[PDB]
């Protein structure tokens, strides 16, 4: 009954964004065919308007992020690692994506954004994906590097986390330190769009392919595994991939969709409305919570 | 074609009657006198003649890191604006001559101006499993303090009383502070997507209602369950096996000790949301508690009172 | 005889009633009264300059919105603007907007004024300027953020003199230190309020305001920080006065005017509420006196000639300054260009404070009551008259441009307080008001 909230299938992984993207993986994991829709949208169609988004159609409740909707749907060193890495993931490796992908307009503009348009509506890709690019070079900070022998400094940087990963047994029924079941789909998101993607300018494919044969194996084998041929067979939408944005398909709604955005980047009175539209918006999730607001 | 400067050598020897200097004026030389060291830090004015701990978990990790270390430093209050970076906690060392001081020592050196004996303890790579809850420390755990502190009008008289008080005693300043301080903290914890990755236009969400009070809290909570499971494998009282503390006790103390400090009242408990500190005091059955009373006993051996 | 009805097409008859009501032997009386209206008319804003003129009985307004670029000149090499005045909005009111990105060594401003007349008189101008910058002052590395806003009144007499009321509350953001800086600069760094209120008397009384000849210039400023009634977080008392002058002799009437100048100023720290003892804390780097440069004091940098930390010059409680002037003509030209000689010995000295008298106080040494401070000016006081002063001297070729002084100098100094940094030749100095 639930009803999922993600990005688009570009690059033959159900997503282009490791949240959502380890959602549908748990999503399929654990659930089943007939339970939920994985409705496609962007970020700017959701009353949380963070994308990766449940919907419970039992009490309609809005639940944004990957770790509370783990939070519904639900030694004691397992579950410490668990939750260890579970926050681990969310930042040191979140902002080793966005080092490349998503900042680097070398690397950024090949296949990102036809990946990026190929999802979104017509008037829409203006401005959302300016919107995802500032937000991953935003969290692409703390790194000292930006758009760039001055290549040590990359290798130094994806150590700095393939080592972490490194010596964990991700997938398997015995080895050094088994997780738990949820956030190896947190992993397998990152680790395939890390090395998946066609990535027009690879850095990350080589080190991976020439240093860690786990991690490689890893992601092979839970793509194979739970995601055939693309993932298509994934209980989408009614209609289909891109016919699943059908809910929000009307010309009114994309129109608001794309006017607010651009309202909320003029000089001075942008900032007042984005955070009126972000107090409004919040308000009215807290209300689906069954709460009571001011 | 560079050629070098005049060379008459006429323009020299014209300087007479080089006199003595020109003796500092008066509030530069008790608040720059010195005797020792002296570590800048968000303190009070009274705690600071004791050296008693700060109450910003950034700065009382390096105080407690410098009191480890077995050095003798004074402590004084400072506003963030005065430091070689945009962070405070940064070190002075003392002066050589009243019209000269050398460079300032930034946070990201002060365990290397320290060195008596072996201080190769206090910084070391860390092994491979301990960076997955460095991480668990640095990101969740300073997210909960940012939310709590900065982000609930139920600590209002507590922000109020400890950053803006001492910065202008004025009003319609105080004001514009208070407000750039919740607007800075709200940006800096809408970054992390533990809180909030919310998308808005190209402008980091700097608002009350970007992060969520839910999700923030939950993985406060989670983590310090798996911190309070990672001590119980101890032996030793500390964290991995290790006689004397190292940078991972104090980097946890940091925050333990300001939550079990200041966010660690009893009001209504209805509100469901428990202070950091209560869950502190309950992380498995107290583990936590007693790690931070055993870290005042390496470093505030003379010091008595906490635990409020 | 003729009651006033031309040119009243916008302002209003009520203003233009009390500026010739008194209009009522033969021969010249009303030839004076008419020069004395033009006068009156003319020290106004509204009327235009052009057609100021009114035939024997037996123009129009200005305009309303005057925008403009030009160039103005604080001392600094650099500047730029973009006014936006109202030359009229109920009587003879108006408003104003300048955005002085300044180049050099400020880098921006907002100043919302409005003037107006009160009470008839067209003097009293009492300005309600909201203004902000961020300048950047090198000498101490630093910036600083002012936020402030006053209420001034001013009053220029039948006499030349002027006056002023000012009261100013400011904000004072001293948030700059990312090169190697003082440990005095970063004891300094923070915020303030200085709610002041000031008096500045000037009795202009000089020919060429930007060469003068035979004239005499006395200027003198008297501020009074937080205290009793106005409060805020500073809490002192300072005074400045300037006494210039310029005479000449004899040979034709080729220009000599010899002449010179004095500079005297003193910072006395005060209590914090309706009395004169108590705790009172010593000054900030915010409120000290600066003595240098190629205006005040030339042969030395821009912020030089007091007490050094190092590589920055922090300020000082009292200081005196002299000089001065020879302003020769030029070789066989005569009373032509402006483009003068000139010599000149530039003195001045400038000592910060200190109590050293007592130390039975011990913890929390930054408080002292009225005796403390005092005894701490006198021994200030006495320590200005020990000593050969600065004494620089050098030659220049001044240029009295209209609006600016440019001088293009070459000066050496003589004697030296061991760390000042005395600008040795080729400086090029431009302002408003040299020593």
């Amino acid at each position: 009954a639930v009803q999922l909230h993600v990005w688009g299938p570009a690059f033959g992984l159900p997503s282009i964004d490791a949240e959502c993207l380890a959602a549908i993986a748990y999503l399929a994991q654990t659930l089943g065919s007939a339970d939920y829709q994985l409705i496609q949208s962007s970020p700017s169609a959701v009353p949380t308007q963070h994308l990766p988004t449940l919907y419970d159609s039992r009490t309609s409740t809005w639940i944004g992020g990957f770790t509370s909707i783990t939070a519904h749907l639900h030694a004691a060193s397992a579950t410490a690692d668990g939750t260890a890495y579970t926050a681990f993931l969310s930042a040191h490796a979140a902002p080793l994506l966005a080092l490349s992908l998503y900042v680097s307009s070398a690397n950024y503009g090949a296949a990102t954004r036809p990946a990026y348009s190929a999802v979104l509506p017509l008037p829409l890709p203006w401005t959302e994906p300016p919107a995802v690019r500032a937000a991953m070079a935003r969290r692409a900070a703390h790194l000292g590097l930006s758009s760039l022998k001055s290549r040590i400094r990359l290798e130094e940087a994806a150590r700095e986390v393939l080592d972490v990963l490194a010596e964990v047994d991700w997938a398997a029924g015995g080895g050094g330190r088994q997780v738990a079941a949820e956030v190896r789909c947190l992993a397998f998101g990152y680790l395939a769009l890390m090395l998946l993607p066609d990535v027009p300018r690879p850095w990350l494919r080589e080190i991976m392919e020439g240093r860690y044969p786990a991690l490689c194996t890893f992601v092979r084998d839970f793509r194979a595994r739970v995601f055939p041929q693309g993932g298509k067979l994934l209980p989408w939408a009614d209609g289909g991939a891109q016919a699943s944005a059908s809910a929000s398909a009307s010309a009114s709604a994309v129109a608001l969709r794309f006017v607010r955005a651009v309202m909320a980047e003029v000089p001075l009175v942008g900032e007042w409305w984005s955070r009126w539209w972000t107090a409004r918006k919040k308000r009215e999730v807290l209300a689906s919570k069954g709460a009571k607001p001011a | 074609m560079q050629i070098p400067r005049p060379l008459q050598r006429l323009f020299d020897y014209f300087p007479l009657r080089i006199y003595e200097p020109n003796e500092l004026p008066e509030r530069s030389q008790q608040l720059t006198s010195g005797d020792l060291p002296t570590l800048y830090v968000f303190s009070t004015d009274s705690d600071a003649r004791l050296g008693l701990p700060s109450f910003n978990p950034g700065c009382l990790k390096w105080q407690t890191l410098l009191r480890l270390a077995n050095l003798d430093f004074r402590i004084l209050p400072s506003t963030n604006h005065s430091s070689p970076t945009g962070s405070l906690p940064f070190l002075l060392p003392p002066r050589t001559s009243p019209t000269a001081s050398p460079a300032p020592i930034p946070a990201s050196g002060l365990l290397s101006f320290a060195r008596d004996l072996d201080l190769g303890h206090l910084d070391a790579d860390l092994p491979p499993r301990a960076q997955a809850y460095l991480a668990l420390i640095t990101h969740s755990l300073r997210n909960a303090w940012l939310c709590a502190l900065y982000l609930d009008p139920t600590h209002d008289a507590l922000l109020r009383r400890l950053y803006v008080d001492p910065a202008s005693s004025s009003r319609a300043v105080r004001a514009a502070l208070l407000h750039q301080l919740r607007r800075a903290a709200a940006e800096q914890v809408a970054t992390a997507s533990s809180g909030g990755g919310k998308i808005v236009s190209l402008a980091p969400v700097d608002s009350a209602d970007g992060i969520d009070e839910e999700a923030v809290y939950r993985s406060a909570r989670d983590a310090l369950d798996a911190l309070a499971s990672l001590l119980r494998e101890s032996e030793t009282a500390w964290f991995f096996g290790t006689e004397r503390p190292g940078s991972f006790d104090a980097a946890l103390f940091s925050y333990t000790h300001l939550m079990v400090e200041y966010m660690s009242e009893e009001t209504e408990s209805a509100k469901g949301r428990v202070s950091l500190g209560r869950m502190v005091k309950e992380a498995g059955n107290g583990e936590l508690a007693e790690h931070r009373e055993r870290m005042l006993g390496v470093a505030w051996p003379e010091w008595d009172g906490y635990r409020r | 005889s003729t009651l006033e009805v031309h040119g009243a097409t916008n302002t209003r008859r009520s203003l233009l009633d009390q500026i010739f009501k008194p209009v009522l032997t033969t021969l010249g009386q009303v030839l004076d009264r008419v020069g004395a209206a033009t006068k009156k008319l003319a020290r106004f804003d509204i009327f235009k300059e052009e057609g100021f003129g009114v035939f024997l009985s037996e123009v129009k307004e200005k305009s309303r919105l005057v925008f403009s670029a030009g160039t103005d000149f604080g001392n600094a090499e650099g500047s730029a603007y973009t006014n936006a005045v109202v030359r009229n909005i109920f009587g003879g009111a108006e408003t104003l907007t300048v955005n002085a990105s300044t180049g050099t060594r400020t880098r921006s401003a907002y100043n919302a004024t409005f003037s107006t007349p009160i009470n008839g008189n067209p003097d009293l101008r009492l300005s309600v300027e909201a203004l902000r910058s961020a300048t950047q002052k090198p000498w101490a590395s630093h910036e600083e953020h002012l936020t402030g806003a006053n209420l001034r009144l001013a009053w220029l007499t039948e006499k030349g003199d002027t006056h002023a009321l000012a009261y100013s509350s400011v904000w004072r953001q001293l948030t700059g230190l990312a090169p190697t800086a003082s440990p005095t600069v970063r004891a300094d760094a923070g915020d303030s309020l200085k709610s002041s209120l000031t008096h500045t008397f000037t009795r202009d009384r000089r020919d060429n305001p930007m060469l003068p000849q035979s004239g005499y210039l006395f200027r003198s400023v008297s501020e009074l920080a937080g205290w009793g009634p106005l409060n805020g977080d500073v809490s002192f008392a300072k005074t400045e006065v300037e006494a210039s002058g310029a005479l000449p002799v004899a040979i034709g009437k080729s220009g000599v005017s010899v002449g010179g100048g004095l500079r005297l100023g003193v910072l006395y720290p005060l209590p914090l509420g309706y009395s004169l003892t108590g705790a009172a804390q010593p000054s900030r780097i915010n409120d000290r006196f600066q003595l240098g440069g190629p205006n005040d004091v030339r042969g030395f940098k821009i912020g030089g000639l007091g007490p050094h930390d190092g590589v920055d010059a922090v300020g000082g409680d009292v200081f005196a300054a002299g000089s001065v002037n020879a302003l020769l003509p030029l070789p066989r030209t005569g009373p032509d260009s402006p483009l003068r000689l000139q010599l000149y010995a530039n003195a001045g000295r400038l000592v910060a404070l200190n109590s050293k008298g007592t130390d039975k106080e011990g913890k929390e040494g930054l408080a002292m009551d009225s005796a403390a401070v005092f005894k701490g000016v006198k021994s200030a006081v006495g320590k200005l008259t020990n000593g050969i002063p600065s004494l620089a001297a050098g030659v220049g070729l001044v240029y009295a441009h209209p609006v600016a002084r440019f001088e293009l100098n070459f000066s050496l100094p003589l004697v030296l307080r061991r760390g000042e940094e005395g600008r040795k030749g080729l400086q090029v100095g431009v302002g408003i008001s040299f020593l």
